[PDB]
């Protein structure tokens, strides 16, 4: 599934 | 449960000093003790309070911006720390505790009081 | 800027039914999820319904759940709560508040929920089997303290007034329906006439008493 | 459902003081706790959403934050203006569900309340109610307890202004027939700054 | 600010994507710009390409461009940012969608829809997103939709004169649409009923009534009449209408109706209002509008 994250 | 107050003792004017109390059979956390000033012409005069953890720190009128309270669970003791005294403070210092934990004020214990003479 | 009116407040007997409507301007009821809120005298905010009118989607609190039915007429531009077999404990204020489908980017968030940016004004909601009364007072005679008793009114509000220290309480609800408080006042006991002046519009009945 | 509970019930602050609250969500919310503000009487206002993000208008000192569950509100230096009662709100499931407010009060001395005592008066008694009514005056902090001595209604003045101190009335209601029966009455009044209780009382 | 990310099954392969959502202007296309993290041990096959497919599923591809991330043969300036995050072991990709290419639409129970795949290519090595071709609106209206008849029969010997029109030419999803009646009954039949309605015209064709509004409004005779109505579709009544034209969705997350198909293969779809007079024989009127989507500002 779509993953999430950051930047 | 039976608190101990300890410390008190002579001090010159304008000094500083730090009273204890200790309590035994419960804890301090659910608690919320006192600390009262016994002198002669009026007794039982409220000093200072302080309730379970950190969520209040109140001092009377008399006693503002020249004492503080601190309390520590992990040996279940409160400390009452007395900075630049005058002469008219002199008296017994009486150690309450709050059996009611709503603030309500139902003081059971007091233990014996610790004399501070200045 | 986008605006929200609510309407259709007050008395209403135990089992009786109102209904509040929920006027929408500045944006479009469609593209948006409209919410319903109470607040009950002396507690705290709770959300009682939801609806979307694009999508069709309605959702009830556990405590309205049959009692309450939420609708939209995007015609009118306008939400309604139609509020049946009302009881007591509903006696609060309602509010009305949105949430818009926008800011996704392109499109609508279908599935956020979320926080409510615009809410109306309040309007109160009274629940209660019982009719208008004038207010009943009485002394309470003795620094001293000296005030007088306002017991048995209804509905809300009453005022009391005297001719510093003077302390009106908050009404409360007794048991039976009506509404009692009291307003006390110190004075110095050297000096111990004080008139204690009770207005009540809702039954145009006006007492004043004596104290000393 | 999903249990919001918050913390502190209530708490006191001064001017400046880096006021905090705590959110604590019972299941996995996922950013959707909104923070709102309400004085008394008035409608909420939304002060911050998605358990981060700051609303438009809201003042800069208002901040959120999340450490998982656990989502808290911070105010950098508490303003006159910030004294409300704060909700949160999670906005992930449904129905949506608030805290419990944490009504943000004023910092003073603690001081015992004047305790005054009132009984029946002849008009009251022809009626055929009678009601004793102990007034507490002036008293800091709100937590105080009152016990009647021979069914009571309590109503606390909302924090004064010159002062910041509650005021309360006590008033115990009773049948006429079950009035004169007894002779004395009183009211006790027990406050954490008295180091004994305080008792008011009057013969029949 | 925020980026997509998928990890292949084998965690080699994490593709990431600052957005979903690539908007067909009318003139150019945005760029499908993204990153891929690989492993050089797991990187077996020494190439990993990246592609972006169009399907119209039912299987037909209209547009497949393929770029090698790995090994090298510019950056936007997102990528630049999340290749200093990620490190040195990942390499950029980039896709320039042409014009003339369809926008993203399904049938709600298929349609035309955008991917991104990466694979090492000399099911683990295999990473596919979706992404999703829309438009906004015009940014400025067309004329005004008017549209007149005059119906007559060999009975009578004067003009029906019948006409409508709506208020603009744009209206977005969840707007209601005013629809501006006129009648003038010179003849001596009866005008029983009318009718309002706003229809929906996708071709891959069907005509599907999103919109109804039936009044039972009566002009005698030698009469006039004139009255506006007021339209709105959406989707609360459109949920048993097998082959409906909806807007392309990410996974399963509820859609709006369609949008119009500013202007070419898929499916084309608009909107017509519809006027009509059941007389005692009925006349009909039809104009044109937009439904589409506003653009954030």
């Amino acid at each position: 599934e779509t993953e999430y994250s950051a930047l | 449960v039976q608190l101990q107050e300890s410390g008190g003792g002579l001090v010159q004017p304008g000094g500083s000093l730090r009273l204890s109390c200790a309590a035994s059979g419960r804890t301090i956390s659910r608690y919320a003790m006192s600390w009262f000033r016994q002198a002669p012409g009026k007794e039982r005069e409220f000093v200072a309070v302080a309730r379970r953890s950190g969520d209040g720190a109140f001092y009377a009128d008399s006693v503002q911006g020249r004492f503080t309270v601190s309390r520590d669970d992990a040996k279940n003791t409160v400390y009452l720390q007395m900075n630049s005294l005058k002469p008219e403070d002199t008296a017994v210092y009486y150690c309450a505790i709050d059996s009611d934990t709503f603030y309500s004020g139902s003081y059971d214990y007091w233990g014996q009081g610790t004399q501070v003479t200045v | 800027e986008v605006q929200l009116v609510e309407s259709g407040g007050g008395l209403v007997q135990p089992g009786g039914s109102l209904r509040l409507s929920c006027a929408a301007s500045g944006f479009n009821v469609s593209s948006s999820y409209i919410h319903w809120v109470r607040q009950a005298p002396g507690k705290g905010l709770e959300w009682v319904a939801s609806i979307s009118s694009y999508y069709g989607y309605t959702y009830y609190a556990d405590s309205v759940k049959g009692r309450f039915t939420i609708s939209a007429d995007t015609s009118k531009n306008t939400a309604y709560l139609q509020m049946n077999s009302l009881r007591a404990e509903d006696t609060a204020v309602y509010y009305c508040a949105r949430k818009s489908m926008y800011h996704r980017g392109w499109g609508w968030l279908s599935w956020v929920y979320g926080a409510m940016d615009y809410w109306g004004q309040g309007t109160l909601v009274t629940v209660s089997s019982a009719s208008t009364k004038g207010p009943s007072v009485f002394p309470l005679a003795p620094t001293a303290a000296l005030g007088c008793l306002v017991k048995d009114y209804f509905p809300e509000p009453v005022t009391v007034s005297w001719n510093s220290g003077v302390h009106t309480f908050p009404a409360v609800l007794q048991s039976s329906g009506l509404y009692s408080l009291s307003s006390v006042v110190t004075v110095p006991s050297s000096s111990l006439t004080y008139i204690c002046n009770v207005n009540h519009k809702p039954s145009n009945t006006k007492v004043d008493k004596k104290v000393e | 459902d999903i249990q919001m509970t918050q913390s502190p019930s209530s708490l006191s602050a001064s001017v400046g003081d880096r006021v905090t609250i705590t959110c604590r969500a019972s299941q996995s919310v996922s950013s959707a706790v909104a923070w709102y503000q309400q004085k008394p009487g008035k409608a909420p206002k939304l002060l911050i959403y998605s358990a981060s993000s700051l609303y438009s208008g809201v003042p800069s000192r208002f901040s959120g934050s999340r450490s998982g569950t656990d989502f808290t509100l911070t105010i950098s230096s508490l303003q006159p203006e910030d004294f409300a009662t704060y909700y949160c709100q999670q906005s992930y499931y449904y129905p949506i569900t608030f805290g419990q407010g944490t009504k943000v009060e004023i910092k003073r001395t603690v001081a015992a309340p004047s305790v005054f005592i009132f009984p029946p008066s002849d008009s009251q008694l022809k009626s055929g109610t009678a009601s004793v009514v102990c007034l507490l005056n002036n008293f800091y902090p709100r937590e105080a307890k009152v016990q009647w001595k021979v069914n009571s209604q309590e109503s606390v003045t909302e924090q004064d202004s010159k002062d910041s101190t509650y005021s309360l009335s006590s008033t115990l209601t009773l049948s006429k027939a079950d009035y004169e029966k007894h002779k004395v009455y009183a009211c006790e009044v027990t406050h954490q700054g008295l180091s004994s209780p305080v008792t008011k009382s009057f013969n029949r | 600010t925020r980026v997509f990310k998928k990890a292949s099954p084998n965690g080699k392969l994490t593709v990431y994507l600052g957005k979903r959502d690539f908007v067909d202007h009318i003139d150019l296309v945005e760029p499908v710009d993204g990153v891929v993290l690989v492993d050089p041990e797991y990187l077996k096959e020494r190439r990993v390409y990246v592609t972006l497919t169009c399907a119209f599923r039912y299987r037909k591809d209209l547009f497949v461009a393929n770029v090698q991330s790995f090994p090298p043969a510019p950056l936007t300036r997102l990528q630049e940012r999340l290749i200093k995050k990620l490190g040195e072991h990942a390499y950029p990709f980039t896709f320039e969608i042409p014009p003339n290419l369809p926008c993203s639409v399904t049938l709600q129970p298929c349609g035309v829809d955008y991917e991104v795949k990466a694979f090492c290519a000399e099911k683990r090595n295999s990473v596919r997103l979706v992404i999703r071709k829309v438009q906004y609106a015009p940014e400025r209206p067309g004329p005004q939709p008017t549209a007149e008849t005059t119906r007559q029969f060999l009975m009578s010997d004067k003009p029906l004169h019948l006409e409508a029109s709506l208020d603009k030419e744009i209206y977005y999803h969840g707007e209601p649409i005013s629809v501006n009646v006129h009648v003038t009954n010179n003849t001596n039949k009866t005008v029983k009923k009318i009718k309002i309605s706003v229809r929906q015209y996708a071709d891959i064709q069907y005509k599907c009534p999103v919109a109804m509004e039936e009044a039972d409004d009566t002009v005698a005779p030698s009469s006039t009449f004139c009255k506006v109505y007021t339209l709105t579709p959406f989707l609360a009544n459109n949920r048993e209408k097998r082959g409906l034209a909806l807007d392309g969705k990410l996974k399963h997350e509820d859609t709006n109706l369609a949008s119009s198909t500013l202007l070419i293969l898929g499916i084309i779809v608009s909107y017509k209002v519809k006027v009509k007079l059941v007389v005692s024989s009925d006349v009909a009127v039809e104009l044109p509008f937009t439904l589409m989507h506003p653009k954030p500002k």
